[PDB]
């Protein structure tokens, strides 16, 4: 039995174009624990994505937090791509400053 | 109320004998210690500033216990493979959650000891700390075997003694940190949704602890249904974030108000959309 | 301080 990951992509601080911030990709609710996460700027993998250590919640499902430095702008796009055995293909979720 | 929990995971690796073992300790839901067998030099490490108070003896003892848990999980993983008639190779998971909750009277309120296999309930110790609850047939085998060994007494003694003893110590040691709050910084955003309708999103950021309540009101009434509430998420710096939105008729944004409730707020906030 | 699962009491 496999649980499909839930994914939230958001910034640590409210976003202002041109100002340095931190981009988060919080992945939860999945099983098995093996998972592969990439954070992208314009469809290009971002170099230093820090990965928090793995943990699990009271319902046994696993979670983890990937994050990296980024400077939001008007036209650059950001996303988090998650590859997991629960899905037939990698899932890509775009950063939406309104969320 | 207060609590302490140790969440442990052992994962079988195809083509390897020793499983990947990870243990994380929590006090009031905040990570304070961690052990990972994949580290260069497997050792329990402090994860909260107030744990730097513990001497080298503490870490030594804890690290030894981890080495023991690794072997227990290793042998147990092997057993379950037979109980379920699973093919060799493949990867499997075994998890455990143990700990205690203290009430307002700071006295013991309850102990916990639960195991899960493949991310699903396997066997758990009942609140009496004497009987076991097996979730399926395979688990009944383990239950029957443990009823004979008085395995429960062992766990009962840890949950009513050691668990209680250290939770009080950690609470005393990390008091200024664990008991603090960071009240939320909130605001309301306005967004287009569709023909004559817009979304009002009420944000709550940088708060701590995680517990919080956000509500929307139209004409003095609560909007439970019609309100979209995201899942609380970490900012990454120790604080949390959450927002709640509602879709509203364009030209009536002012008729809606957001309320924010949090331990760091002696009085709840009241916000409105502000053009 | 974590719990120690009894050595002779595996699943």
């Amino acid at each position: 039995i496999q649980k499909t990951p839930q994914i939230q992509v958001y910034s640590r601080h409210p976003p202002e174009n041109g100002k340095p911030n931190i981009l988060n990709c919080y992945v939860t609710q999945f099983h098995p624990p093996h998972i592969e996460i990439q954070m992208l700027k314009n469809g290009k993998k971002i170099p230093k994505v820090e990965m928090s250590d793995m943990s699990f919640s009271k319902d046994w499902s696993f979670y983890i937090l990937a994050h990296t430095e980024f400077t939001p702008t008007e036209t650059d796009t950001y996303a988090c791509r998650v590859k997991h055995d629960s899905m037939a293909e990698p899932k890509t979720v775009y950063w939406d400053r309104d969320m | 109320p207060h609590s302490m929990r140790y969440f442990e995971t052992a994962v079988s690796r195809p083509g390897l004998e020793e499983p990947r073992y990870i243990s994380v300790g929590y006090v009031d839901n905040k990570e304070f210690v961690r052990f990972d067998s994949d580290a260069e030099n497997p050792r329990y490490e402090p994860r909260a500033p107030w744990m730097e108070q513990e001497g080298p003896e503490y870490w030594e003892r804890e690290t030894q216990k981890a080495k023991g848990q690794e072997q227990w999980f290793r042998v147990s993983l092997r057993n379950l493979l037979g109980y379920y008639n699973q093919s060799a190779g493949g990867s499997h998971t075994l998890q455990q959650m143990s700990g205690c909750d203290l009430g307002s009277d700071w006295r013991l309120l309850r102990g916990y000891l639960q195991f899960a296999y493949e991310g699903r309930d396997y066997i758990a110790l009942n609140e009496d700390l004497k009987t076991w609850t097996a979730a399926d047939m395979a688990a009944q085998i383990t239950r029957r075997k443990w009823e004979q060994s008085g395995a429960a007494e062992h766990y009962k003694a840890y949950l009513e003694g050691e668990c209680v003893e250290w939770l009080h110590r950690y609470l005393k040691n990390g008091n200024a940190t664990l008991l603090r709050t960071d009240s939320p910084k909130a605001h309301v955003t306005h967004h287009p949704r569709s023909k004559g309708e817009v979304t009002l999103r009420c944000w709550a950021l940088g708060f701590y602890p995680a517990d919080i309540t956000l509500t929307w009101q139209l004409n003095g009434e609560e909007l439970t249904q019609d309100m979209e509430l995201v899942e609380t998420r970490p900012a990454g710096d120790g604080t949390f974030q959450k927002w709640a939105s509602v879709v509203v008729p364009l030209g009536k944004e002012q008729n809606y108000t957001c309320r924010v409730y949090h331990e760091g707020l002696p009085e709840p906030l009241t916000l409105r959309w502000e053009p | 301080s974590g719990v120690e699962n009894p050595g002779g009491y595996c699943l």
